């Protein structure tokens, strides 16, 4: 975990954060702190990256979590016009591309004889305004191989985690993902996809079409079957059934406000009696034919009761 | 294990359907369900019995609690035990319970062939052709009974009869 | 009425079953205080050793 | 049985060679339902 | 940034620019066969009401509302409600039919014991008599409406193709042909059970009128709502604009410094 240009407060209470879930041990927090000077900055993620190559180089598999970038380009701002360089676009001095992708090139996909090890990178860009049209925010969605817009205002709307899951992408894999959870959401896209127009059409309250008004009641259950409290992760072989119960629409009848009530429910129900079934997700992660019956007798087990 | 019991539980609960009406048996189920995941998150939260007193201990230079907790928590290995009174009492319960239960269930054994053996008996004896009027008052007297009760009444009219062997008339 | 009699037929001789299980449940329990103890004081030794 | 009842069948009933016209077809079919209420309590919307 | 978000709110406001206008030239013609049957009808109804003149037949209650099932009509729906409510001081627990979900929910928050019968599926349709015949039918048995001695119908009168009043008439009755001063200036059997039969026709004669009327009203409204919207779009349009402009200068300036800047390096 990189942390740069942050207060030794606030990185304080992330190691404690991570000290408390006792991930600490794996962890290593590369840090720069907002004390720290401008050309360590500029090298903290350079040096982060060293330690990292030696685990993706051993063949072991790591991830590089670059917080926040943004500060570094300052820094780099500031040292570059320090060392009278020409002030770039917005004052970062082009080649700042360059500085940038040599980074980000660095986390791979190694071959098997280079014994698979790979590191991961997360760069994260922390937009002001989400004004992505900035120098440096247009250099880094073009060098990435995803982006994962969050917005405030879905914050505000009380969607939490807030995501902009429109400008969401990732342009790679699927097998970035468990094949069972493939199988699953693959028609979670579509509804959403589905949602999106539906939304616009709900906008202005206009009297909906029986059919779109499915779709926005089915949606809305979707949206918020995904919120999640932060610091509660959930194991995959039970998120796959609580997509399955939303995809396979036996929540879309399930009303909005209890949602939420039926969610935990569900999951306490799967624990006493599916959890043979969560097993098997576990076991196999790919739902087969009888694990897709199965789950689909389970689901309508406890969404009718 | 904990899904033997919970297995029998919830076939119970699908049995309870059809003799729905114990509404603090199946709180005591649930709450059977309930002690049984808190003694399971109980143990499956367990931490060990004892600090590393092999490493943690010789982390540790100076020497005032090495040796005192290592032998205290030796010494006090000793933690009292469990109550085992309280399976004979409940199984006392256990004994009424089962009384009862093969009482219940040996007087519907008796019920279920007895009900075989009526279907029979109105199968292999019940008319449907003709058959006199006088055998139905000698296999009832209560058609006499009401008959003479209406004689001695002055009615001659069966309410219902009208109902289901409407009056011929012509008027 | 013989479809009535043939459910409590079942249940008569399958709930014994369940009050066993019932019982033996909070039996386990009673033995699972007796860890907690062993447990509880082996975090409380740990940590009265961290402090040192 | 009453006149309403007598007109309403009529209507039914003459478009039951066939051919007509769309204000004739509107004056002559309804496609609704109707809510009564009473308390709120309300029995479904059943065919008008 | 700003910039975007300006000028994405002064799409915004183009785009429902756009629906307004839509909308409020698709009104007019909605509201054109409206009233085009509503002529018809009402030529109809005159020489039933030609009759009942020189008849002099003259004349608890019904309280019976017209509106539709669609929204974006304007303020119809709940001038209707409230001129409804004013008639609900008149009579707190006559009980109302009510044609069309969105008067609908409005008194049927201001009394619930009242409502009796609603209806849905007609707030879309056209009048027609076919509708107005079924009403009828269901209506004697349902309100006992023949029973109470007036009936009375809310709607709204549509004057011109471009208002709406909310205005109420009173229907003839059973009880109230029966009791009739006069319908002697023309004669009809006693073996012609004309009470059960004539309320019944002009029950869903003058219904239909009255639903006629009202459906025009409210399609003119729509227009003179949605006139109304597309000139309160024009106002925002203006004053994001401007915003647009002076925004767009703004960034050109602050670069313009930068180039400055950098050229002075």
């Amino acid at each position: 975990y990189v942390a740069v240009g942050q207060k030794r407060s606030t990185v304080a209470q992330l190691v404690q954060t991570l000290e408390q879930h006792d991930a600490m041990k794996y962890s290593i927090i590369v840090a720069a702190t907002a004390s720290e000077a401008a050309p360590l900055q500029y090298l903290a993620p350079f040096t982060a990256a060293s330690i990292g190559e030696w685990f993706r180089d051993n063949g072991k598999h790591a991830l590089i979590v670059y917080d926040d970038l943004s500060k570094q380009a300052v820094a780099y701002r500031q040292l570059s016009l320090l060392l009278r360089r020409p002030p770039g676009r917005e004052a970062y001095p082009g080649d700042v591309f360059y500085l940038h992708s040599r980074l980000l090139e660095r986390a791979a996909k190694l071959s098997e004889k280079e014994g698979s090890g790979s590191l991961t990178a997360l760069p994260v860009i922390e937009t002001q305004g989400g004004d992505v049209s900035a120098y440096i925010p247009t250099n880094v969605i073009s060098i990435t191989d995803g982006q994962i817009f969050l917005e405030a205002e879905l914050f505000y709307k009380g969607i939490r985690p807030a995501i902009n899951v429109g400008l969401s992408v990732s342009r790679v894999g699927s097998a970035a993902q468990v094949k069972a959870l493939k199988q699953v959401a693959g028609s979670l896209k579509l509804f959403l996809a589905q949602y999106r127009e539906v939304a616009a059409f709900a906008q202005f309250g206009s009297d909906l079409d029986a059919s779109t008004k499915q779709t926005l009641v089915r949606g809305e259950r979707l949206t918020q079957l995904l919120k999640q409290n932060q610091y509660s992760p959930l194991a995959t072989e039970e998120q796959v059934p609580l997509i399955y119960a939303g995809v396979n629409g036996h929540l879309d009848g399930i009303e909005l406000s209890r949602i939420g009530e039926f969610e935990s429910s569900f999951l306490s129900y799967l624990k006493s009696n599916h959890n043979e079934l969560l097993t098997e997700i576990r076991e196999k992660g790919e739902l087969s034919k009888e694990l897709l019956a199965s789950l689909k007798s389970a689901t309508e087990s406890f969404v009718a009761t | 294990a904990k899904s033997a019991a919970n297995k029998l539980d919830w076939a119970k609960v699908i049995s309870s359907l059809r003799i729905t009406g114990s509404t603090a048996t199946q709180l005591s189920s649930f709450k059977k369900r309930n002690d049984e995941a808190r003694r399971q998150l109980l143990e499956l939260q367990s931490q060990p019995t004892e600090v590393d007193f092999s490493h943690y201990r010789s982390v540790l230079k100076n020497t005032s609690v090495i040796d005192k907790i290592e032998s205290y928590v030796k010494q006090y290995k000793p933690v009292k035990i469990d109550a085992s009174k309280q399976l004979q009492v409940i199984e006392s319960f256990e004994k009424h319970a089962m009384t009862n239960a093969k009482e219940t269930e040996s007087l519907v054994s008796k019920e279920l062939k007895d009900l075989q053996s009526t279907l029979d008996n109105i199968q292999s004896a019940r008319p449907f052709d003709e058959l006199t009027v006088d055998d139905l008052t000698k296999i009832k007297p209560e058609i006499d009974a009401k008959v003479e009760e209406m004689v001695k009444k002055g009615k001659w009219d069966v309410p219902g009869y009208k109902d289901r062997f409407g009056n011929l008339n012509v008027m | 009425r013989i479809d009535s009699v043939s459910q409590l037929q079942n249940v008569a001789e399958t709930t014994k079953v369940l009050f066993d299980v019932s019982k033996e449940t909070v039996e386990l329990e009673s033995e699972a205080f007796e860890l907690k103890q062993k447990v509880e004081l082996a975090h409380e030794a740990k940590a009265v050793l961290d402090s040192w | 049985i009453s006149y309403a009842a007598y007109l309403n069948v009529a209507a039914q009933a003459i478009r039951s060679t066939e051919l007509q016209t769309a204000s004739v077809l509107n004056r002559s079919q309804t496609d609704a339902f109707y809510t009564q209420y009473k308390n709120a309590s309300e029995p479904t919307p059943i065919t008008k | 940034a700003t910039l975007k978000e300006v000028e994405m709110r002064l799409k915004s406001i183009k785009n429902i620019e756009k629906i307004t206008k839509t909308m409020k030239i698709v009104a007019s013609t909605r509201l054109s066969k409206a009233e085009k049957a509503k002529i018809s009808a009402k030529k109809m109804d005159e020489a039933e009401q030609l009759f009942y003149k020189n008849a002099e037949t003259k004349n608890k209650e019904l309280i019976v509302a017209i509106t539709s099932d669609k929204g974006l009509c304007g303020s119809i729906h709940s001038q209707l409600a409230k001129a409804v409510r004013r008639h609900l001081n008149d009579q707190p627990n006559a009980d109302i039919v009510t044609i069309g979900d969105k008067i609908k929910m409005q008194l049927l928050r201001t009394h619930p014991n009242n409502i009796k019968l609603s209806i849905n599926g007609i707030g879309k349709d056209a009048p027609t008599f076919q509708e107005s015949a079924l009403i009828a039918d269901k209506l004697l048995s349902v309100m006992k409406a023949g029973t109470y001695p007036k009936i009375s119908i809310f709607y709204n009168d549509p004057v011109s193709s471009l208002s709406f009043e909310p205005s109420e008439k009173p229907i003839f009755n059973a009880k109230t042909i029966e009791q009739s001063p006069s319908f002697g200036k023309f004669e009809i059997d006693t073996d012609a059970n004309v009470p059960r039969d004539l309320f019944e026709y002009t029950l869903a004669n003058q219904m239909l009128t009255a639903m006629a009327q009202g459906y025009a009203a409210e399609i003119s409204a729509r227009r003179n709502a949605m006139d109304n919207a597309s000139k309160n779009a024009g106002d925002m349009i203006n004053r994001y604009s401007i915003l647009y402009n002076r925004t767009r200068q703004a960034v050109i300036t602050n670069e313009l410094v930068d180039i400055i800047t950098g050229a002075s390096s």
